[PDB]
């Protein structure tokens, strides 16, 4: 077969990107947020009540015979007809453990039937609600992909991915969904991901220490790990650029001899 | 002006029925169906 | 202790004034909006209302068909006539009405020629003197390109382009040119030779700032979507007043941002708030200036201003070095990062610096855009983010399309424009593309980029907008001290 | 005609070519009569509509303090379905600095639903009569619809301890206020102060 | 004999209107006109100050103007006179605002948006929420940015003419909505007209967006639709807070600003390359619906003549004399159709003849009635020109005469039959009869469409057939030449004024332009043009607050 690498490079940032892309790499978990608490922060449904549907179950509806379409096993949320919802994250440029394009690539490499979208200060994945909650709790929130200080589950107003951190090392928030409890040293979500207040704040653990952030971040920085210190990634990027240029000029084996 | 009448606020035209008159601070006040006090001088009777 | 009614202070940086690159003026961000800045509006008005007509075929018709002799005295009389007729004065057809001269004080008909003997005995009132406005070498280059030909520049009033659209300008100029021709040489008011004049001035010898966009785009000529990058490079006149190639490229970048990204994209093809902070990112603080000067220093240290021929290796080297430097600067100085908070701003600035550096190394504009696209896809891997989603459409197909030869994808960057299929939608690319096209020629010390006639026409000192220093004029407009034309206060009641 | 001394703020302005005031700062006018509250130090609020009111009051002979709110832009978190874009708030020190004045003058914007809830949150902690200077025509009853004490239209269940004593409409943000608006504000202050 | 144009001729001409002789070359040239002297003084001051000695206005070159008496111009049904220079579209702010108000109007239906919000997005829609959305869009349409102080916004005083209005054929929803930003059909139209318009519209809700004039001044007409759509989308996602995904937001965006959009004009192809909302894309029925005289007048002739005046001022002056030609312009031709009561007198005679012979709408459209009505009206108009030499001096160009007589004939035929194509056929018959009568017509290429017209009036071929309501400046025969299109719009209106119709082509356009918030009041276009010619018209789009005073 083909044993996949996942990313070029020898620095710690390249290794962390490879770890995020690797589906067989078990992400280290750093907190325990109950499923109901994740559902509460997500803010789409009330925990304990059944999922709303968009269409009848796939067994009830009638579809034409399609051999190729029936080769793919559907998600359970698809089978039950659950509606498609989203979860959104904002990542700080100051050593957040996961970054937008890294998040999107890892999502499309690790999860089934997901819709990932990448912006400079935003990253959203959409899926059927039940499976979305399952992998939001298991992978997105409990593991090292999430730091309650430098990253934040937030829709609506996202801003602060490029601003400096505040006095507690937390990313700037214009709505203040999460606040720092100095008495216990934990970050508490006082609002859900869109901004409506929660009846009971939910404890999402304590901010990751800065040394661990340096060790697990996926961003290149002059102060932590410079791209100049990783010439292998630059070489691969330049190779991709040259291959694109040569293919767009004249796509033959002769013009690709100058690769 | 009395309970059960029909009045409208001159400034906006909100229509409602007078619920009660609750004088306070030696000053008359008129309560409408929207549970909002008003002033008699800023209200007038309609039919 | 958690009080939910404290609130969150926001937008501290946006409260501070925006400096303007290469100037010493500080202005608010609200004053750089194209609707709030009369200088940007006058920039677009001056570009829109300019039409260059070659008055050589008309002279040949007058000489060989009508048997009329054309001499410099007759040309002086014709210029006197057209300067009265073009704003809307009457020359024939008794009993006409006329437009108020107060509304057309910005209307000029100017003449320039590459023939020095003819330019000698011409009324200096109506003459755009190439010798006086350009240095000796640049004047010689422009005259050699233009040749022994005579051209007329018509600047119809700004009020005309404000009431109507940009397709009005060529027709206005053509009608007034025909009228002035038939009344200055005492011809019949309407014959076959009149049709010859009309056809010449309508399409044969006319130069439009922007081509029409029929079909899906649905726009007339002389609209900002039809102005190619080389044409806008030739509009900016910093090349004849300064010898700093980076300064010339950056003035072209500022003009291109203010025209394309602000006016064309945030108003013609969008609305409301528009894209002001996307465009001002390229000409407010010296960030782009510092990056471009670093690129020039690096190129001159290892290659020279034209020391190398455009190859892939030099493109990779220069673009990668400049992109790494720019992103390192963003990392090192939080002030720079909080100034360019959006990823698109940062991506555009770094890629513009990289493309300008490649152009200064090789002197080729397509190599410049190739460097720009390499910078974009390297920025993406450096920071794991590029911009708003929908930003990197052209940046993904760019590398393939930069040196392409296929019909829909090939064009020299001077011949490209906002109607290029990849560039037709997204903000944060076009002004920097125009700057890269200009930098391709600032490296060689060229007098012009695409059209010598446009350069000479916009060297005119009587233009309302000063194109030698676009950023200074933008700053003046932001400070409410720029006088703009097109206002109609003599025909309006007192308020 | 008496001497008027102002305690200038202790911090500088917004850069070189920017504004002269700073967010979240207070400038006491010694004798505390009127405090003018500006939502921000930006051009939309400072010196175009606010310092004009300030010099109008100071010309009328009434000492004035100017307070620039730390977070004056946006709508309060208690607004329906929460806030959007930004969160409006008042600090306890800001409330104490306001509450030592005889009267308050506060400048508001265009949207009615924003102004009503901002005034409610402001008067939740301010206990002196205030004057609302806004652009839009807002009636002196929509504030009572959400619970605000109002001179003409009282609410049954008051949620604020402050009284909206006057509403003045037609003052645009970032534009010079004509002398007529200043005269109206001065007359309202004089008749509702002493 | 009593004629409606007699009083104007008495005021304009010192001699008797029937007097055949006069004297010339004794008026001093251009000095006889106050407008020309004001222009000369201005030109001197401007040249010296701003132009640094470059000449601008030289009356001493070209034709010696004023060899004859430069006549003043009345305005039909208005008792005020003005010089011909005041009626130039560049010197008249009223005409400029007339075009501005049409250019900056887009009508968007909001029923698919409401249905998508209710069902797909799971958000309740109530009259309170509609009022909230209207508040949001009214703040955001001109230049606003909702709850975002860090965003750049347009100066509010720069867009004082920008409004967002709503109207609906649903009565209960209409009275549940805020009257601050509602166009009330019931109180703006008479009872029968309001009922007809509500039946035509249905139980649907529409919003009208008036983009600020400055936006159309700086940009072109195709900017208006994009500006409206962007602001509508922002206001919809700001007013209603929604927790659905981004794809559902794309479906909602299509439903809200790409589904039931009504534009004033279409884009033009070929050498007329232009975007939408340009005067060359406005159909004649659309322009008839823009003018609101059916609301305030029951006279069919007046209703047709107001549309004639508006169509002249738009098509002949702005569109043709600037957008398509430029220069001094074609003001002459357009003023001829609305300055003196010449066309009013001719049209009143045509209506009287039709009423006496066939009845108000008493005949089906046949060839014989077209021929006899058009011939009678043309003969009357031409003999009126013959026996009043002052009238012939007033309409000195052949085109202006031909257009007026043919417009009278077409309006008469449309009165008789109620069919617009029959009216245009009568127009063409009038044109050729005029040519045979006076051995004259308009300029060199005035009758391209008048020789091609008779065959194209009732044609059924692809590029030749269209109802006159569906025709416009892009109709191939009407593309180039002056002196027709405004009269065509008037004839299209007269086809429906005979039937007493509440609208001609689009009820939504009629209701939208019934809005009291417009700067130019389309109920009386002639009065507003008269006001503009007197420098008493308050136009929008002026950048006074962003310019130095010196
Ligand atoms: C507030 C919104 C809502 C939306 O639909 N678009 C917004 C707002 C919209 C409105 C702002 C006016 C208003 O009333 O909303 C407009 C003007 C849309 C337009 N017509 O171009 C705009 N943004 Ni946006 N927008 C901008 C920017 C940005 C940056 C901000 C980065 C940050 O983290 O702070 C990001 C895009 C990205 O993530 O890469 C961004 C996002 C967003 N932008 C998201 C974010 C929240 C959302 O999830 O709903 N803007 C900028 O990067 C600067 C240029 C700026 C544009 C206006 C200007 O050029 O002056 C403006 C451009
Ligand atoms: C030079 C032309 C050729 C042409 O393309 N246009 C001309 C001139 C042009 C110029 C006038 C320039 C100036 O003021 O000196 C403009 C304004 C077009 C423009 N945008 O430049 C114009 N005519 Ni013409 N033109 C007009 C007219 C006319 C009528 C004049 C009737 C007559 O007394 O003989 C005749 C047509 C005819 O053959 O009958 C006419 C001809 C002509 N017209 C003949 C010859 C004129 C001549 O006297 O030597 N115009 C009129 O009939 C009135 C409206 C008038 C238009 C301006 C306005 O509306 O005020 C003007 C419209
Ligand atoms: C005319 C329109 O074409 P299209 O929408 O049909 O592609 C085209 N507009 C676009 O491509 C897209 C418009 C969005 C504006 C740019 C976004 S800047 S701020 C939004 C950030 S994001 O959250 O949307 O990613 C244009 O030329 O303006
Ligand atoms: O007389 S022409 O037909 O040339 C044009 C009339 S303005």
């Amino acid at each position: 077969a083909y044993t996949p690498q996942f990313y070029p490079g020898a620095t710690k940032v390249a290794e962390n990107r490879r770890n995020h892309l690797n589906p067989n790499y078990e992400l280290e978990k750093l907190r325990e947020i109950p499923d109901e608490d994740v559902v509460k922060i997500m803010g789409h449904r009330q925990p304990g009540e059944d999922y709303k549907t968009v269409h009848p179950p796939l067994e009830e509806m009638d579809f034409v015979e399609d051999y190729a379409r029936d080769l793919v096993e559907p998600l359970n949320g698809a089978k039950e007809g659950h509606r498609v919802r989203y979860i959104q994250f904002a990542d700080s440029m100051y050593f957040a453990p996961a970054q937008p394009y890294d998040r999107s690539r890892s999502y499309m490499s690790r999860l089934r039937g997901v819709d990932a979208g990448t912006l400079s200060g935003r990253q959203v994945v959409e899926c059927r609600e039940s499976d979305l909650e399952e992998f939001s709790k298991n992978i997105l929130m409990d593991t090292e992909l999430f730091d309650p200080a430098t990253s934040g589950m937030r829709g609506a107003t996202v801003h602060g991915h490029s601003l400096r951190l505040d006095e507690n090392g937390m990313m700037f928030d214009a709505l203040q969904r999460c606040v720092f409890d100095e008495k216990t040293g934990h970050v508490m979500y006082v609002k859900d991901q869109v901004g409506k207040p929660l009846d009971a704040p939910v404890d999402v653990g304590e901010p990751i220490p800065e040394a661990k952030l340096r060790e697990i971040t996926t961003i290149y920085r002059n102060d932590g790990v410079a791209m100049r210190a990783d010439p292998d990634v630059i070489e691969v990027v330049k190779r991709i650029h040259r291959a694109r240029t040569l293919g767009g000029y004249i796509p033959t084996n002769e013009t690709f001899k100058g690769l | 002006i009395e309970i059960g009448s029909y009045v409208r606020y001159i400034n906006t035209g909100t229509h409602g029925t007078v619920k009660a008159i609750e004088p306070k601070n030696d000053e008359e006040w008129v309560l409408l169906e929207n549970d909002i006090y008003y002033r008699p001088e800023l209200l007038e009777l309609v039919e | 202790l958690y009080n939910p009614d404290i609130g969150v202070p926001l937008g501290q940086r946006k409260l501070m004034p925006y400096k303007l690159s290469n100037t010493d003026d500080y202005c608010e961000g609200d004053d750089l909006h194209f609707l709030n800045n009369a200088a940007i509006q006058q920039l677009w008005d001056d570009i829109r209302r300019t039409v260059i007509v070659g008055m050589d075929t008309a002279h040949s018709v007058l000489e060989k068909r009508l048997g009329v002799e054309v001499t410099p005295e007759t040309i002086n009389e014709y210029m006197h006539t057209i300067n009265h007729s073009l704003p809307g004065g009457a020359v024939v057809q008794e009993h006409m009405v006329e437009v108020h001269p107060s509304l057309a004080w910005d209307c000029y008909a100017r003449i320039f020629t590459g023939d020095d003997e003819l330019a000698d005995e011409l009324d200096s009132r109506f003459l755009i003197d190439i010798n006086k406005l350009f240095p000796e070498e640049q004047a010689e280059t422009l005259k050699a390109a233009i040749g022994k030909k005579t051209y007329q520049v018509s600047r119809v009033p700004s009020l005309v382009g404000r009431v109507c659209d940009g397709g009005t300008i060529s027709r206005w100029s053509a009608m007034q040119i025909g009228m002035s021709f038939i009344t200055a040489y005492k011809l019949c008011a309407g014959e076959a030779a009149t049709a010859d004049f009309s056809y010449a001035s309508k399409h044969a010898d006319v130069i439009q700032m922007g081509n029409a966009l029929p079909g899906r785009r649905a726009r007339g000529p002389n609209e900002p979507g039809g102005i190619r990058f080389g044409i806008l490079s030739d509009v900016v006149q910093t090349t004849r007043v300064s010898e700093d190639p980076v300064e010339q490229s950056l003035e072209v970048v500022a003009t291109g941002a203010a025209l394309y990204d602000q006016i064309w994209l945030g108003a013609y093809m969008s609305g409301g708030i528009g894209f002001t902070q996307y465009a001002t990112a390229s000409y407010t603080d010296d960030i782009l200036d510092d990056f471009s000067y670093y690129a020039l220093d690096y190129v001159e240290k290892k290659y020279g201003r034209m020391g190398t021929k455009a190859t892939m290796d030099v493109v990779e080297d220069v673009a990668g070095e400049v992109t790494l430097y720019a992103l390192e600067q963003y990392d090192d100085y939080p002030a720079l990062l909080e100034d360019h908070f959006g990823g698109s701003q940062r991506a555009a600035v770094a890629a513009a610096a990289s493309g300008i550096g490649v152009c200064m190394a090789t002197g080729n504009s397509n190599a410049g855009v190739n460097g720009w696209y390499l910078s974009q896809i390297l920025h993406k891997e450096y920071h794991s983010r590029l911009g708003f989603y929908g930003y990197d459409l052209q940046d993904q197909c760019g590398a393939s399309n930069s040196l392409a030869i296929r019909n829909d994808e090939a064009a020299p960057l001077e011949l490209r424009g906002p109607n290029y299929p990849n560039y037709a939608m997204n903000v944060g690319h076009q002004g920097e593309y125009a700057g890269i096209a200009q930098a391709a020629h600032s490296a060689r010390g060229d007098a012009f980029a695409l059209n010598p006639l446009v350069k000479v026409a916009f060297a005119d000192p009587m233009l309302v907008f000063d194109f030698s220093k676009p950023r200074k004029e933008i700053a003046r407009g932001a400070l409410r001290e720029f006088e703009a034309a097109g206002e109609r206060d003599v025909i309006l009641p007192a308020k | 005609r008496k001497e008027q001394i102002v305690d200038c703020r202790a911090v500088m302005g917004l850069g070189e070519g920017g504004g002269l005031a700073q967010r979240g700062t207070f400038a006491e006018g010694l004798r505390n009569d009127v405090v003018v509250v500006a939502m921000s130090p930006g051009r939309r609020h400072i010196t175009k509509p606010v310092c004009e009111i300030t010099y109008g009051i100071r010309e009328a002979g009434i000492q004035t303090s100017v307070l620039v709110l730390d977070a004056g832009g946006g709508i309060p978190s208690d607004a329906p379905q929460g806030s959007l874009g930004s969160t409006f708030g008042l600090k306890p020190e800001e409330a104490k600095q306001v509450n030592r004045h005889k009267l308050c003058v506060i400048h508001f914007g265009n949207v009615k639903s924003h102004i009503i809830y901002k005034a409610r949150l402001f008067l939740k902690y301010v206990d002196i009569p205030t004057i609302i200077v806004c652009q839009t025509p807002v009636d002196m009853e929509d504030f009572a619809a959400i619970g605000i004490k109002t001179k003409n239209v009282m609410p049954l269940e008051s949620k604020t301890e402050g009284k909206i004593v006057e509403i003045i409409t037609g003052v645009i943000r970032g534009e010079s206020a004509p002398q007529k608006k200043i005269d109206e504000i001065i007359e309202s202050i004089k008749k509702h102060l002493g």
